[PDB]
């Protein structure tokens, strides 16, 4: 069995393997290249990945996600205190350490974040084994560049609890750079900017690479920013349109808002490759059919502040790395939301028409680079 | 649109809707089985505490039924049917209305138990 690369993300994880001279991102049991970093506890069983995310509406309190926001942190950490408000599941204080509390097989149980993360890692390991038809033990697991010793060690502990031999832990922007082979370019020191907008987080990192030594010069970003916010702006737009056309407010009907939100997320994806998207929803609210459309330009206006806002972190990281924007040799796009043409346009224009590294699937680049490193260490 | 201009392309949409109609019938059967179980609990000899446990197990099952019907609606919501596909549009509207009537029945169960 070969060594795999695993990207353990806040909301989605990805596993890849290097075989036959190429990197293969492995599809899970449901055929998805990425798997939700979700663990659900029910009266009869424990569910992980797509199975856990698929029952979130049914069992919100007992479905855990975002363990990565808690891993390696103290309970009193500002991030733990702020993030708790947004979670439907309980977070308790076990002697200074946070634990997630759930109902599992009719009993109140608590788990450390590395235990929740080990369950997600077990799933990623199993996904690899199902594809390869061979036992998988060795893996390279990625972490954010801003993770401290506690957070890195807790991620390694999650790997160990999952039965993995964690060969190496590497930073997510280093993995992304490796996928594009930016360390293999001949010349002087290279300044790389990694623009990561995926899974509900926004991370900007500047790295300097020289003779294969990756130096993290600066990190910046927004802890809570992503596709969900862009979908929300389209939902607001549609709710307002429904009020204008029918003089009815669908906002308090959770099912109507959900059908609209699901359609918006889909329309947003269409808007990354088409300039218009249409939506048809029969009997949305009070028996009224809602047939409408949205242009890419309107989607961009609804999200103008959020899209433009992504450059502030870039400016902050450049100032912290003591670099002018013209000193950046390479720009790498990571995360699913970097597929948005307007975001790419804003970043290319800020870097004066410089071409972006975007050929590798954004959702897969971190796992791709980790799979490359896992092959080198085999 | 023209009269009696049924197209092969529409057949593809109608087949999608038929598969959704069959999935709705299966979910509906699950709802009828939940209804029978609820009656059984009510007419049974379970004492108060075991009756509550049995109604809450039934609650999780009614929440699963609601979710399945919601996923069907989300699937139907992916369809874009041209104005000329009159038969598909009629079938889509009728199926959504049928699912919404089953959802109202689920709601009568769900709000009457495990309060
Ligand atoms: O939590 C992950 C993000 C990534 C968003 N994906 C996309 N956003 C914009 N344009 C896209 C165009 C094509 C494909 C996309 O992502 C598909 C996808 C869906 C789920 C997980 C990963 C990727 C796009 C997705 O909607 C979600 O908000």
């Amino acid at each position: 069995g070969p060594a795999v690369g695993i990207d353990l993300g806040t909301t989605y994880s990805c596993v890849g393997v290097f075989q036959h001279g190429k990197v293969e991102i492995i599809a899970n049991d449901q055929g998805n290249r990425t798997t939700p970093s979700y663990v659900a506890f029910t009266d009869t069983e424990r569910l992980i990945g797509d199975a856990a995310k698929n029952q979130v509406a049914m069992n919100p309190t007992n479905t855990v996600f975002d363990a990565k926001r808690l891993i390696g942190r103290r309970f009193d950490d500002a991030v733990v205190q702020s993030d708790m408000k947004h979670w439907p599941f309980m977070v308790v204080n076990d002697a200074g350490r946070p634990k997630v509390q759930v109902e599992y097989k009719g009993e109140t149980k608590s788990f450390y974040p590395e235990e929740v993360s080990s369950m997600v890692l077990t799933k990623m390991k199993e996904i690899a084994e199902a594809y390869l038809g061979k036992t998988v033990t060795n893996a390279v697991v990625t972490v954010p560049a801003y993770f401290n010793d506690s957070q890195r060690q807790a991620t390694k502990d999650a790997g160990t609890i999952a039965g993995l031999n964690v060969l190496r832990i590497i930073n997510e922007p280093t993995a992304a750079a490796i996928a594009y082979g930016l360390d293999k370019k001949v010349g002087a020191e290279r300044n790389v900017l990694i623009f990561d907008l995926g899974g509900g987080t926004f991370d900007v990192s500047i790295l300097t690479i020289e003779d294969g030594i990756f130096e993290v010069k600066s990190t910046a970003g927004d802890t809570h920013l992503g596709g969900e916010d862009f979908d929300n702006r389209m939902v607001n737009h549609f709710i307002a349109e429904f009020k204008r056309k029918h003089k009815k407010d669908i906002s308090e009907n959770k099912r109507a808002v959900r059908r609209l939100r699901t359609a918006c997320e889909r329309a947003k994806r269409t808007l990354s490759s088409s300039t218009q998207a249409s939506i048809e929803i029969d009997s949305l609210y009070e028996g009224i059919d809602f047939y409408t459309s949205i242009t890419r330009a309107r989607f961009e206006e609804l999200n103008a502040d959020l899209f433009r806002g992504t450059l502030d972190p870039v400016e902050k990281a450049l100032r912290d790395a003591k670099l002018d924007k013209s000193q950046i040799h390479d720009i790498v796009l990571v995360g699913g939301s970097t597929r948005i043409p307007k975001i790419q346009k804003l970043l290319q224009d800020f870097f004066n028409g410089k071409e972006l590294n975007k050929s590798i699937n954004p959702d897969e680049a971190v796992a791709y680079g980790a799979a490359v490193q896992a092959a080198i260490l085999s | 649109g023209p009269l009696g201009s049924n197209s092969p392309q529409e057949e593809v949409e109608l087949k999608k809707l038929k598969h959704l109609e069959k999935s709705v019938e299966k979910i509906a059967d699950q709802l009828e089985e939940l209804n029978k179980e609820l009656t059984g609990i009510q007419q049974g000899f379970l004492p108060k505490d075991l009756q509550a446990e049995a109604l809450c197990k039934l609650d999780r099952r009614v929440k699963a039924t609601i979710e399945q019907f919601m996923k069907i609606l989300e699937e139907i919501d992916t369809l874009i049917l041209p104005e000329n596909f009159k038969d598909s549009r009629l079938k889509r509207k009728g199926l959504v209305k049928k699912v919404q009537a089953f959802l109202a029945e689920c709601d009568t169960v769900e709000q009457n138990i495990c309060q």
